[PDB]
């Protein structure tokens, strides 16, 4: 018997008993979630040790099969998800380095309290706390102080950790055949074999360069924007040829410009579209907002939920002396069992976030026929956008008016059109240089362009010249500010944000085009749209068994992700403050300094 | 007079495994095809080659009963002419088939929380099976162009592997308990009819 042969033998049992022990853990960690207390912990930590084991077992049987003799491009793929080892490679005295680095380095992050001056007994933590004051607060000194507070007794602690971080974990890099860690994390755009369709690694930051190219012009604008309706906020603490300081911009990291809104909404006398109050006077609960989804779902063309969905998930806060998480979290245990577990109450960001994790259990249910090594998206970035466009288009005033929410009399004015919009892109447009130049800092740490002496100072210099945010103090080589950050200092990867972002518009002005729609493309709704449906089916349907360009090329009719529908969504907006800011500055200048 | 005892092949405590499926001869009695009906859910019910409703009008001289329990979604492999894993290494049926298949939902009998490992169904296996042929022999399959030694380890495998049904599992994965009818006309008196 040939090689190829005897894999195949091989694939079925490891399935046969993936399938079973992967049930087993994944029902344990649900039981703990929804019913906190030790004896569940004890649960979680023996499914888990038996599933890792046993991973480990398969992954090791799995090396004596040679790549180079097989021919079908599917057990090719599965071989590849089981032979990585990865971590293992490294011998035993640096692998315990390694673990032991990275709990610390975890643990300095959770507990990290910010005495506050003067009084010593009173001190602050983030989560409750250092997250109120940046996101309420109005005052500059009180803002700086928490700022540089985080920064220099959460960053210096954690320095002297990352740069070992850093080696170590390039030396198992290079010691799993790559060029850096950061070529180990793109790895994953990465298709060979398939003609027509090749993506290779370094592609990537080409592709992620020309698209910023592009956007850039939209930011810049809305960056005008701010810095004057921000500059009226502090009488005279802003330059209005310069950057703005990176403590006042709504959050710690700056990462998102919600909490902006108060002070740079376009028509202040003109409130939103919010209906909870409707909700609430006729008598809303979970079953109906849930229900509500699932004939929106059902409308579109996709199945209904199955009885286990409305019998075993929990969609209420249990309440009284059981305590549970409740971050809404949509799970896939395996052999047709779906849950959601979502603590939700009668409020429209509830009736979004239902519409989103019944998106995610859609796409988790269009590929439950495929191998178990083949069961998830096509990359890191379809699934929260095939979650998304489902949100962006159950919100819009149409639909709530074909669901009784808002009354016909209501009539769609232009003065709300431009504030949803700007509320829309203090979220999207706003994040993307930040994910850009947190990715390029990285990489370049990674590969080694970047001295280990000059870490912190070209680290700003590309924070004025790409994000345009200026430092209010002066920092040398002893701070850590980028690990101040969830997913610097708990090893994730940040990428997946800008190419969801990129992802979700082509979807959506795809299965609009496909929908008839005449207009403006951020006034759609693919309801009633059978065609969509089938589009957007065919797809889910294929999961990781083809590469991620042909899943797109299905739906939108390109190879590469594009930056022209996002930029077709907020068509009016760039009108607008094109027109807004005849009178100011596009545009910032790196030598302005608040520190002088 | 004398009524054929599909209460015991319809109702009984136990069902066998897929690999050591139970057959049943019935002969000399009477049989009413409608004790059959007074279930419920019937997910299959089809007949090949005889009518279901012209049932009680023709005379057999033998009828085969036989029982075991799948999977949900494996229910469709038991037809003539149908490929796949239970039809080609665990039960067969022939091209030229007479008889009807009959399967309904027992989820709240052969399911228990923490796992029925009491029901088996083979994996491997060198050929095909022919049709109306079992196979109960445990010996390791060798995948490989090493001798075995009846021992389990690389490219050896028990051919056998276990279903643990749980009550949360979907309606694919949920238990089905699976009756095939036969019947057949031999060089002797048709001995089993209708009322
Ligand atoms: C939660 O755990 C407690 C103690 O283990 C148990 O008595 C209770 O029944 C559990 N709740 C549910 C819904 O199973
Ligand atoms: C790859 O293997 C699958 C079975 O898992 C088979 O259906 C498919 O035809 C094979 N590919 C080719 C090109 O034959
Ligand atoms: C680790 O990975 C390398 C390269 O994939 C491989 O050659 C080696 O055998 C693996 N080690 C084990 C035992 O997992
Ligand atoms: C469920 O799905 C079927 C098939 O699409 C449809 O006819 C039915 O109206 C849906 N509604 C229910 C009852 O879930
Ligand atoms: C709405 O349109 C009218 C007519 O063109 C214009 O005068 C008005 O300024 C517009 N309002 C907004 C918010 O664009
Ligand atoms: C979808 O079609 C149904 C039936 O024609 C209708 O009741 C409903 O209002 C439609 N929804 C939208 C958003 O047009
Ligand atoms: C199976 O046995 C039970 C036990 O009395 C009886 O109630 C039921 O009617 C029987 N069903 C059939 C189809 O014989
Ligand atoms: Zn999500």
């Amino acid at each position: 018997s040939t090689i190829e042969e005897q894999a195949k033998t091989f694939l079925d049992k490891f399935n046969h008993e993936a399938e079973d022990l992967f049930y087993q853990s994944s029902l344990a960690s649900w039981n703990y979630n929804t019913n906190i207390t030790e004896e569940n912990v004890q649960n979680m930590n023996n499914a888990g040790d038996k599933w890792s084991a046993f991973l480990k077992e398969q992954s090791t049987l799995a090396q004596m099969y040679p790549l180079q003799e097989i021919q079908n491009l599917t057990v090719k793929l599965q071989l590849q998800a089981l032979q990585q080892n990865g971590s293992s490679v490294l011998s035993e005295d640096k692998s315990k380095r390694l673990n032991t680095i990275l709990n610390t380095m975890s643990t300095i992050y959770s507990t990290g309290k910010v005495c506050n001056p003067d009084n010593p007994q009173e001190c602050l933590l983030l989560e409750p706390g250092l997250n109120e004051i940046m996101a309420n607060s109005l005052d500059y000194n009180e803002r700086l102080w928490a700022w540089e507070s985080w920064r220099s007794e959460v960053g210096k602690q954690l320095r002297p950790l990352y740069e070992e971080y850093v080696v170590l974990k390039n030396e198992m890099a290079r010691a799993n055949h790559y060029e850096d860690y950061g070529d180990y994390w793109r790895g994953d755009y990465e298709v060979n074999g398939v003609d027509g369709y090749d993506y290779s690694r370094g592609q990537l930051i080409e592709d992620v360069e020309h698209t910023f190219e592009e956007i850039k012009p939209l930011y810049e604008h809305l960056h005008a924007y701010v810095r004057a309706k921000l500059m009226n906020a502090y009488p005279s603490y802003i330059s209005p040829i310069g950057c703005l300081p990176a403590h006042l911009l709504g959050d710690m990291w700056g990462r998102f410009w919600t909490n902006l809104y108060s002070l740079t909404v376009p028509f202040g006398q003109k409130p939103n579209i919010d209906v909870t109050d409707a909700m609430v006077d006729q008598a809303w609960d979970a079953q109906r907002i849930f229900k509500e989804a699932e004939k929106f779902f059902v409308s579109v063309g996709l199945p209904n939920m199955t009885q286990g969905f409305w019998e075993n998930s929990m969609l209420t806060d249990p309440g009284n002396v059981q305590k549970a998480v409740c971050h809404p979290t949509a799970w896939d245990l395996g052999k047709g069992d779906f849950r959601i577990l979502m603590c939700t109450k009668v409020t429209m960001d509830d009736f979004l976030t239902a519409h989103h994790e019944m998106g995610h259990i859609q796409y988790d249910m269009a590929y439950a026929a495929q191998p178990f090594l083949l069961r998830n998206g096509a990359n890191e970035g379809f699934h929260e956008a095939v979650g998304e466009i489902m949100s962006l288009s159950a919100a819009t005033p149409k639909h709530l008016k074909s669901i009784g929410l808002l009354s016909p009399d209501f009539q769609e004015d232009n003065e709300t059109e431009i504030n949803f919009l700007l509320k829309q892109a203090l979220t999207i447009v706003g994040t993307l240089p930040f994910t850009y130049m947190l990715e390029k800092w990285r990489w370049m740490v990674f590969k080694g362009e970047i001295p280990k002496d000059q870490w912190m100072k070209k680290w700003w210099e590309m924070k004025r010249e790409i994000v345009g945010v200026v430092e209010p103090v002066p920092h040398d080589e002893t701070y850590c500010d980028p690990a101040s950050l969830f997913h610097v200092s708990n090893d994730y990867s940040f990428i997946r944000y800008y190419t969801r972002t990129l992802y979700q518009f082509q979807f959506q002005e795809a299965l609009c085009q496909a929908a008839k729609h005449e207009g403006p493309l951020h006034k759609c709704d693919i309801s009633n749209s059978t065609e969509a449906g089938q589009k957007l089916f065919n797809m889910l349907r294929l999961g990781k068994s083809e590469p991620w360009t042909l899943a797109l090329e299905n739906v939108v009719g390109a190879k590469n992700m594009n930056v022209r529908p996002l930029l077709n969504y907020f068509e009016p907006l760039f009108t607008w403050l094109k027109d807004q800011n005849k009178n100011s500055f596009v545009g910032w200048s790196t030598d302005w300094s608040p520190y002088a | 007079t004398n009524l054929c005892p599909f209460d015991e092949v319809f109702n009984a405590t136990r069902f066998a495994s897929v690999y050591a499926w139970n057959r049943k001869r019935i002969s000399n009695c009477v049989a009413d095809y409608s004790v059959l009906y007074n279930f419920a859910p019937f997910f299959a019910f089809k007949c090949y080659g005889v009518s279901p409703t012209k049932l009680n009008d023709l005379c057999f001289t033998n009828v085969y009963a036989d029982s075991f329990v799948i999977r949900g979604n494996e229910v469709s492999q038991i037809a003539p002419g149908q490929t796949g894993n239970i039809a080609d290494y665990n039960y067969k049926l022939p091209d030229d088939f007479t008889g009807c298949v009959i399967a309904w939902n027992s989820n709240k009998l052969d399911s228990k929380v923490g796992g029925n490992y009491n029901y088996l169904y083979r994996l491997f296996r060198k050929s095909n099976l022919k049709p109306f042929e079992r196979d109960i022999s445990t010996e390791i399959y060798q995948a490989g162009n090493k001798p075995c030694n009846g021992v389990a380890g690389f490219n050896c495998y028990f051919p056998l592997r276990s279903y643990g049904f749980r009550p949360t599992y979907g309606v694919g994965h949920q238990p089905y308990r699976v009756v095939v009818l036969s019947f057949e006309l031999l060089h002797a008196p048709a001995t089993v009819c209708g009322p």
